[PDB]
């Protein structure tokens, strides 16, 4: 039994352009086992209708998924990714920062 | 194509 | 260039809800083109790329059986291993299998490989010569002898040496456009100051393909590099990737620094300055 904790990265498809439509991404990787919970958040609320790619793993056998949804950056709106996994005491939230 | 047969462990 | 045809298989046991989950995704380097998901609303092998749409029933049927069969052997496998480790049937376990073949920049076979892992760890690996196996546990030794007495490496070698390369060929053809087309990185620096006397410079590479890329922050000549934070290359979601390197500079000195970006879709390396 090996466990690896997820690496999270919240980021947009295109550079953040207030008012300009985009795609919000939560990229989770390097985790084991493969059971994971990922929610996109808009000001703390869970965004419905999110999408993710096909479960796949990499060379060191760790899994990775991309979770995403279409959205529109605003200077006010607060976005995040909330992730859960056996290796985590509690879900981890990482805030979208258009700078990354 | 994926391999025609897999190993039986 | 240089190419590979590779598959990744994962089987996960589901105690309460019966029959284990089995997933299977294939790749022509960096591009997924098929996938099987015994969970999907269609437990069939489906194309994931569009150049794969031009494939006839024969193929999809055949590959669907292949995946189904492996899922079945993988479910037997999962039981055997639960045995070797004297494990409760009430817990979940993962059997993964990855295999692939590679071509030389010269177009033919190069190297081929195969491996199994269980609960996250290496379990059995087909050796370099492709005629033997290396167990990792003692449980694995049983799987190892079983294996040799059966002659699995022989089969595996054939597939790996012909079949796999032969089809890689055919997929490269059918993916001529997409696959052989490189997309260089739109690039740019950004300034985000920290203290009264220093800021972060972030070099950005966006929209490139394939994913191999290299970013380096060197200061005026010597290109010694100072701790540079490099986020793990990532997918944009459109087929392209993104990546960025950051370094901390003392305000005023932002020119002493230059970022070099390397990528196949660039006639030549690109330098950026803030």
């Amino acid at each position: 039994m090996i466990q690896r904790t997820p690496k999270i990265q919240v980021y947009s498809r295109h550079p953040a352009e207030n008012g300009k439509s985009n795609f919000l991404n939560c990229y989770v990787s390097g985790f084991h086992p493969s059971d994971i919970e990922v929610d996109l958040l808009k000001n703390g609320e869970r965004i419905e209708k999110v999408e993710h790619s096909d479960l796949s793993f990499s060379k060191d056998w760790s899994f990775y998924l991309l979770y995403y949804t279409e959205f529109t950056p605003t200077e006010k709106d607060e976005y995040a990714c909330r992730v859960n996994h056996v290796t985590l005491s509690q879900p981890k939230i990482v805030k979208w920062d258009r700078d990354m | 194509v994926m391999a025609p047969r897999t190993v039986l462990l | 260039g240089s190419h590979s045809l590779k598959y990744f298989h994962t089987s996960v046991s589901r105690p309460g809800r019966g029959e284990p989950r089995f997933i299977s995704v294939g790749y022509v380097d960096d591009t997924q083109f098929v996938r099987f998901d015994n969970d999907a609303a269609s437990p069939r092998m489906v194309p994931r790329a569009p150049w794969m749409e031009q494939e006839g029933s024969e193929y999809w049927d055949r590959e669907t059986r292949s995946a189904r069969d492996t899922a079945q052997i993988f479910r037997v496998n999962l039981r055997t291993l639960r045995g070797y480790y004297n494990q409760s049937e009430a817990g979940s376990h993962t059997l993964q299998w990855m295999h692939g073949c590679e071509l030389g920049p010269d177009g033919r076979f190069l190297r081929g490989y195969e491996q199994f892992a269980y609960d996250g760890k290496d379990y059995l690996t087909l050796n370099e010569d492709l005629r033997s196996w290396t167990a990792v546990d003692t449980a694995a030794q049983i799987s190892e002898q079983k294996s040799n007495d059966a002659s699995e490496a022989e089969h595996q070698r054939a597939y790996l040496e012909d079949t796999c390369v032969e089809w890689l060929h055919k997929y490269l053809e059918k993916g001529k456009e997409t696959l052989l087309h490189l997309e260089p990185p739109k690039t740019h620096v950004t300034h985000h100051p920290i203290s009264d006397h220093e800021a972060t410079l972030r070099c950005w590479a966006l929209g490139f393909y394939p994913a191999e890329i290299t970013l380096t922050w060197q200061q005026d000549g010597e290109g010694h590099t100072q701790d540079t934070e490099l986020v793990e290359t990532r997918p944009a979601g459109d087929g392209t990737f993104q990546k960025w390197a950051a370094v901390v500079v003392p305000s005023g000195e932002e020119q002493a620094y230059t970022c070099h970006v390397q990528h196949e879709g660039l006639p030549e390396p690109v330098t950026l300055r803030w």
